[PDB]
């Protein structure tokens, strides 16, 4: 970023939302904005730098308000490299040929699979509506899903450019992924496609064949793109969406900077735990758009939470929100406990509390996203945290029950609690949170 | 002859030993004995010395032990003179021991013992006394726990309890102060030239992938709780830990901090993720920073100088980011250059940026850190040849945080930054 | 564009588990796990089957309906896993060893593990209690009583390694498991501690640990990463040893898995649930560099074989 | 004071430096010699600070004997040769050496003031 630096302006005008050049330096070194911002920049210093800070792999945005995703964006092979940027997502597959009641069946199953992990929204996210012979039908079903209601993005896929002509302006104003350019229709596709700057699914028998479609729809001047892998099997899939990545990244070839779609349901044929087995897969390794032939909770979750953790900033561990958080409806006569805004010792400790069907007033004091040993290592779990975060909270609410229960691993915070809560019963609980429905059925 | 240790199962105490019972809090009515704080005169002490000095498991109570108090507090003071031989047994490691004795007698129940050398306080609650507890039950636990935890540096531990007057102010005038006094000399005259092996930390590796150490007399851990004593003593106490020592061979550049055995420490210890590092500099292959870190330094170019931020201040900087902002960009293992995290210790030291012209580049620092680093910060920059007070030249967040306003100031004290060569 | 050619300077050792034509090999391999695109995979992943040495009083009703008239005799269910479903392993958990639960002498646990190894000619791999001090005596009479039969000691971690080093791979010529908790410093701290202590790298295994998806998911990812590239890439002699992850110790545990029908009606079918959950937390970690999964349901065992078999062939 | 000055004369044309230094290791006074015999003491034994582990290794023929190496060079002798082979000859039949003066810089020249030289000239007991 320094070197970015070395060509702005340095008046430090302000104009661009950022104090100074310096740190309008630095949010564009670290890709967040582009280099657009400024305008007082030098013409040439403009001209040199969109080449150079120009991201190696390109987010495609679909989707609505609502509905809008981001794909690509990648910069490592790793995530302990440096974060993951752009989670993948997930379609579920209409077809044409399908018939009315698997239809319902599977807008029912898309509606039903909607639930909240540590305050995120798991959910379906695209249709993806397959082109089977049968224009008329295939022009049924898409207004039957976009009548159905349910909130999902779309992707036609359709390989003959007469069947688009018709079907995209059904949903084109929802900013949908229009999917079907090969070597021999890339033409009648990109102008098609480059007038509402749609995303563009391009696919090709191979790497190499891919890699030509691609260079010619460049050299047409349409960069909104979506690559589809190709691959006749598993592995071969596997193969070419390993090799694109890596061809993308470690070749620091622009020609493979695209999101990848990949069709599972046709490589499965259909098997619920393939699909699974293939996701957690592919959620590693580099798929952006997977495609399965349908969504239930068993799909849903474990796929979700492993692409929760996957793409959590190695950084920027995940918390909660601070202060009280009642469970169980925990209203008069109920036990308080203390744990650490770590997500994940939330998660479990909130968990366990349900599982025991008990009342009980949870207290989460910052923490700095740390767990309960390292947290008091730092210096933020300690007993005047806990008992600032007990007096400000509004836990007086309560006049009886005055049990206050904290994890056993800070086992020295008991006279410092005790200190500064002469009122408050500490009550020092066990090391694990299994043991949490047994002692508090006590 | 044959070097063989017998472990001590348990200790010999009446009171229970346990780790759960640090941080007790024991009321006030019930303190049978309090030595130490305003009251009375206490100190401890870990001393080297020879076979012949020390005898193996020796507990020695001089003057009136707590029996005789038959008042409901108690007042008297309290010496311990711990003597420890070994074979690797040396002075650098009494410091560490010493220290661990606040922990080892704060697992007994009952007693309560806070403070460091002579600032140390120990109270004794009548409950312990009920169950058995005397002063020789001290040397009994703080042997026992000498010989568990450090015995790999020490062979024969002798513990001596003082309470009378005349004794306990004799030996520690003979033997406390003087290794004190020792201590902070070493302490404050050890330099990089001076010793011939930095050493290296991963520590922070579990959440820093590519972040390595270098830890060096005047360069101090960045996360401020590891000393190059500290690195030495833990590789010798743990010797597949995460300090582990760099011999200093094979110099490139001794302004700029380059040693080819260095670079391929870092290299190793990382991965391969960082391949060339500079101790003293921060724009030529800086180190990384992890995310411990307790100050942030970052370039000014329009000022010709570097500014200071702690992570306890929440206004904006001169930089134009907050110290959130700065340390996103700065930690996680990422070679940044214009931008460190160091710890508090290191601002006022020889090492710090002799790779772009020393300290005197400071122009901007937070009001709270330039009050409590100032003396040995003007120290320093006396050294450079300053005038006597060089923290009056370094602008406030009080004073002016513009950029502008910064460097109206600058020209209005005659800061020296201005005058250097261009950072940058 | 050029092909992406990635050279690895190291390769992972071999480790042999078993006697007899049912005894498997563990690592081998120069490249990525399913690289077969950019050079040799050693062998295989192998996928096992977990029994306990006591009656399963706490797994899902499916699961012990599978077993309903072999669960009661370790000796009987280990010959019914061995024959029905014939995984590349069994690993027996001494449960009845927990000082938690129903604390049991470690003689009984030993002559539980050598009526069961005698029966079953597949490789078998004993995993005793979360307790050191439990672990360590425990082992000793086990790898003393199963002399002969080169099985598997999960759980050596650093307070107990020398004593399960020694009634292990020294004494008895058994292998062992060096456990280290989602650090890779850890993993190397251990693995040295082992080399010092006299056993080399084709006498053990390492376990980086392992959790179900969802739950600190995201370390043991990039654990297992960081040592494949530091052992690959780096050519670190110290992390180039196969790795097992037992992944239904977890996978199965959650509540995404627990809950029954009755208590989640909208989650759906319980069995699939759990299959799925241990297919997902397998998939992943055999993705991310692991050499051996240990699964509980026969169904996540046919699944994880069947990718396996696709992604390799 | 003056030689520093002359410093200002030095013709640096004509300055050739062999880079040819080694190591050594120096200072065994009688006292220090008993402090390092110390360590080959036990505790429960005993004396300390006294040659008798030296002259228990010499009784008990570990240590065949010890030889004192003195003296100047001299242009009749080819310079340090006989210093250097009397000594490696002497440790090499287990006969610890003691060395002053110019013989004793002869050893520190050729790096038998070493530890390590321990393990590449001296015999067995030595
Ligand atoms: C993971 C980890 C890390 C990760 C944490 C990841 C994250 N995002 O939180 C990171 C890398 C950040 C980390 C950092 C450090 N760590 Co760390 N860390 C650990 C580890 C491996 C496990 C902690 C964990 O994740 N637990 C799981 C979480 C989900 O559970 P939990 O919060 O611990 O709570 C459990 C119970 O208490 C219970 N529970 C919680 N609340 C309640 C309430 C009630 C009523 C009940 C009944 C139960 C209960 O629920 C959980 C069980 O399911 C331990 C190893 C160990 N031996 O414990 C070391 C460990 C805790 N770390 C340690 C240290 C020292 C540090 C550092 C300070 C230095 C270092 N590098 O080692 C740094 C932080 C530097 C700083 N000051 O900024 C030490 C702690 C020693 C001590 N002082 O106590 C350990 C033991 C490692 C070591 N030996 O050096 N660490
Ligand atoms: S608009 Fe450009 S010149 Fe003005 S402050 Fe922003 S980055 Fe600096
Ligand atoms: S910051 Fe401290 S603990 Fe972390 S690696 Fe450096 S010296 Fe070690
Ligand atoms: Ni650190
Ligand atoms: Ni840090």
């Amino acid at each position: 970023g320094l070197n970015i630096f070395k060509l702005t302006p340095k008046k430090n005008c302000k104009d661009c939302g950022f104090p100074t050049c310096l740190a309008f330096s630095m949010k564009v070194a670290a890709g967040a904005v582009e280099i657009g911002k400024c305008p007082h920049m030098s013409d040439e210093a403009m001209e040199k730098l969109a080449e150079a800070t120009a991201p190696i792999m390109k987010t495609i945005t679909i989707g609505k308000g609502d509905n809008e995703y981001k794909l690509g964006g990648e910069t490592v092979l790793f995530r302990h490299e440096k974060t993951f940027v752009n989670r993948n997502r997930f379609a579920v597959a209409f077809s044409d040929s399908m018939d009315d009641a698997e239809v319902d069946a599977k807008i029912q199953h898309i509606k039903d699979v909607d639930y909240v992990r540590i305050g995120e929204q798991m959910k379906t996210e695209f249709a993806a509506i397959k082109y089977a012979g049968n224009k008329d039908k295939y022009l049924a079903l898409i207004n039957k899903i976009k009548a159905s209601g349910v909130k999902v993005a779309y992707a036609l896929v359709c390989e003959d450019v007469a069947v688009m002509k018709e079907a995209l302006p059904l949903v084109k104003d929802e900013n949908p992924l229009v999917y079907g350019a090969n070597k021999d229709n890339f033409k009648e596709m990109v102008e098609l496609v480059k007038g509402d700057k749609l995303a563009l699914g391009v696919k090709a028998d191979g790497l190499e064949a891919l890699y030509g479609l691609v260079e010619e729809i460049q050299k047409l001047g349409y960069k909104n793109l979506v690559l589809d892998p190709g691959g006749k099997s598993i592995k071969e899939a596997f193969e070419n969406t390993v090799q694109i990545r890596r061809i993308n990244i470690e070749g620091q070839d622009r020609t493979f900077g695209y999101p990848s779609i990949i069709f599972l349901d046709e490589l499965t044929k259909a098997d619920k735990f393939m699909e699974v087995a293939l996701s957690t897969l592919f959620t590693l390794k580099y798929g952006s758009l997977l495609v399965l032939s349908d969504m239930d909770y068993s799909r849903a979750l474990p796929l979700y939470s492993i692409r929760q953790n996957v793409f959590t900033d190695p950084q920027k561990p995940m918390t909660v929100d601070l202060g009280i958080h009642g469970i169980n409806n925990p209203d008069e006569n109920s036990p308080v406990l203390c744990t650490v805004d770590f997500a994940l010792t939330y998660f479990l400790v909130s968990g366990e509390v349900e599982r025991s069907k008990v009342p009980v007033w949870m207290v989460i004091p910052d923490a700095g996203g740390y767990s309960v040993l390292t947290s008091w290592a730092a210096g933020k779990f300690t007993g005047a945290a806990i008992a600032d975060e007990i007096k400000k909270c509004g836990i007086a609410e309560k006049t009886k029950n005055r049990t206050l229960l904290i994890p056993g691993k800070v086992a020295v915070l008991k006279g410092e609690l005790e200190e500064l809560l002469p009122d408050w019963n500490i009550v020092i609980s066990s090391t694990e949170a299994m043991f949490i429905p047994k002692l508090l059925k006590e | 002859a044959r070097n063989i240790k017998i472990k001590i199962t348990e200790i010999p105490i009446p009171v229970s030993f346990a780790a759960a019972f640090e941080g007790e809090r024991i009321r006030k009515n019930d303190m049978l004995a309090e030595f130490g704080g305003n009251k009375t005169k206490a100190w401890e002490l870990v001393m080297c010395a020879d076979q012949g000095e020390v005898e193996d498991h020796k507990i020695e109570v001089i003057g009136p032990d707590i029996d005789t108090i038959d008042k409901a507090p108690g007042r008297m003071p309290l010496g311990m003179l711990i003597k420890v031989s070994g074979t690797n047994m040396q002075k650098d490691f009494e410091p560490v021991l010493e220290r661990r004795l606040h922990y080892f007698l704060n697992y007994i129940e009952g007693v309560m013992h806070v403070g460091q050398r002579n600032l140390t306080w120990v109270r004794i609650g009548k409950e312990a006394f009920e169950k058995g507890f005397r002063l020789k039950h001290f040397g009994e636990v703080i042997y026992a726990k000498m010989l568990d935890e450090f015995g790999s540096v020490v062979d024969k531990c002798e513990v001596t309890i003082i309470t009378d007057p005349g004794k306990a102010e004799e030996l520690e005038g003979k033997y406390a102060v003087p290794r004190y006094k020792e201590r902070d000399a070493r302490l404050e005259s050890l330099v990089d030239e001076k010793v011939d092996t930095f050493y290296s930390c991963n520590l922070c590796q579990s959440f820093a992938p590519a972040h390595v150490c270098i830890v060096t007399p005047e360069r101090l851990g960045l996360c401020g709780a590891v000393s190059w004593l500290d690195a030495k003593a833990t590789l010798e106490l743990n010797p597949t830990g995460p300090c582990q020592a760099v011999p200093k061979e094979g110099v490139v550049d001794e302004n700029l901090g380059i040693w080819e055995k260095v670079n391929e420490t870092v290299s190793k210890i990382s991965q391969g993720a960082v391949t060339s590092v500079t101790l003293y500099s921060i724009l030529q292959d800086p180190m990384t920073s992890c995310g411990c870190f307790e100050c942030i330094t970052g370039i000014m170019p329009e000022a010709n100088g570097v500014v200071m931020v702690n992570r306890e201040f929440g206004a904006t900087t001169p930089l134009g980011m907050t110290f959130g902002e700065l340390a996103s960009m700065t930690g996680g293992g990422v070679q940044t250059p214009g931008f460190m995290g160091h710890g508090r210790q290191f601002i006022a030291s020889k090492k710090f940026m002799k790779g772009e012209g020393g300290l005197g580049r400071i122009v901007w620092m937070p009001k709270e850190l330039k009050d409590f680093v100032a003396e040995k910060l003007n120290k320093t920059a006396k050294e450079l040849y300053n005038i006597d007070n060089f923290a009056d030249m370094i602008c406030d967040e009080t004073i002016a945080t513009e950029s502008e306003e910064v460097v109206k100031f600058l020209e209005e004290k005659g800061h020296p930054a201005l005058k250097m060569d261009p950072i940058m | 564009f050029k092909k992406p050619t990635q050279k690895f300077s190291g390769k992972i050792g071999e480790v042999e588990i078993g006697t007899g034509e049912k005894a498997l090999k563990l690592g081998g391999e120069s490249v990525l796990p399913f690289y077969t695109f950019d050079g040799d995979t050693g062998n295989t992943p192998k996928v096992g089957m977990e029994i306990l040495d006591v009656y399963p009083e706490d797994w899902i009703d499916p699961l012990k309906d599978i077993y309903k008239d072999v669960a009661k005799d370790p000796v009987k269910w280990a010959q019914f896993v061995e024959e029905k479903y014939s995984p590349d392993f069994i690993c027996l958990r001494l449960i009845s060893a927990d000082p938690n639960g129903t604390d049991a002498a470690p003689e009984d646990c030993a002559k539980t593990a050598k009526a069961v190894v005698e029966a079953i000619k597949t490789p078998l791999v004993v995993a005793g209690t979360g307790n050191h001090e439990k672990d360590a005596k425990l082992f000793e009479k086990v790898a003393q009583e199963t002399e002969g039969h080169n099985i598997l000691l999960m759980s050596a971690v650093e307070d107990n390694y020398k004593s399960v080093g020694a009634a292990g791979v020294m004494a008895y010529n058994d292998k062992v498991v060096a456990e280290s908790s989602v650090d890779i410093n850890l993993a190397k701290q251990i693995n040295i501690l082992m080399n010092q202590l006299g056993i080399d790298n084709t006498k053990f295994v390492d376990n980086v640990g392992c959790a179900a998806g969802g739950y600190g998911y995201e370390y043991v990812i990039s654990t297992l990463d960081r040592v494949k590239l530091a052992a690959l890439g780096q050519d670190d002699k110290t992390l180039q040893v196969p790795i097992i992850s037992p992944v239904s110790f977890e996978a199965c545990k959650v509540k995404e898995a627990m809950d029954s029908e009755e208590d989640s009606p909208q989650w759906g079918s319980q069995e699939d649930r759990t299959v799925s959950m241990e297919v997902a937390t397998a998939s992943g970690v055999l993705a991310s560099g692991t050499d051996a999964v240990i699964l509980r349901h026969p169904k996540s065992v046919e699944v994880i074989r069947n990718f396996i078999k696709e992604l390799l062939g | 004071k003056e030689a520093i000055l002359n410093f200002k004369n030095r013709d640096q044309s004509k300055v050739m430096i062999p880079e040819l230094k080694c190591k050594a290791i120096l200072g065994y006074s009688v006292e220090e010699i008993i402090n390092k015999l110390d360590k080959v003491v036990n505790t429960q034994i005993g004396p300390m600070q006294t040659v008798k582990p030296l002259a228990d290794v010499l009784v008990s023929g570990v240590l065949r004997g010890a030889a004192a190496v003195v003296g100047c060079n001299n242009p009749k002798v080819v310079q340090d040769s006989a210093h250097i082979e009397t000594i490696k000859g002497l440790i090499k039949n287990d006969v610890i050496v003691v060395v002053t003066g110019c013989a004793a810089q002869a050893a520190a020249k050729y790096g038998l003031l070493q530890k390590e030289a321990a393990e590449k000239y001296a015999g067995p007991g030595l």
